[PDB]
């Protein structure tokens, strides 16, 4: 191979890890901020679901 | 946290109804036909106010 097209694959490969490299330490940094506030997709245990509650008139009337 | 209001003595006097529940129910079918409107607004106020001091009148 040609020392030009080995150089510039060099490029491409560089690009692809500095681009994983980067997206890695981002996910880290979002993980620590969503299971630390809980405001986010991740980390969402689950709550109970309010359809299962019944707004229907009750036999008496303080509820 | 918070005081419970309460209505006073003076506003809870009312002219009460003594009679035995036999009365009542030897009354209670024609009862039932002859008061349904103030009995049922009262109904009403309850299951809304959700509140038995929001009902006294």
């Amino acid at each position: 191979d040609g020392p030009e097209k080995n150089y510039e694959r060099t490029m491409a490969i560089l690009q692809i890890e500095a681009e994983k490299a980067e997206l890695r330490l981002k996910e880290l940094e979002v993980r620590r901020l969503m299971r630390a506030r809980g405001d986010g997709p991740w980390f969402h245990y689950p709550t109970i679901d309010k359809e299962l509650i019944d707004h229907s008139p009750k036999a008496t009337p303080d509820n | 946290p918070g005081i419970v209001e309460l209505p006073s003595l003076e506003d809870l006097k009312v002219q009460e109804v003594k009679v035995s529940s036999s009365v009542l129910k030897a009354a209670a079918h024609h009862y039932g036909a002859q008061c349904d409107k103030p009995n049922k607004e009262f109904m009403l106020c309850r299951w809304e106010e959700k509140d038995p001091r929001r009902c006294l009148e």
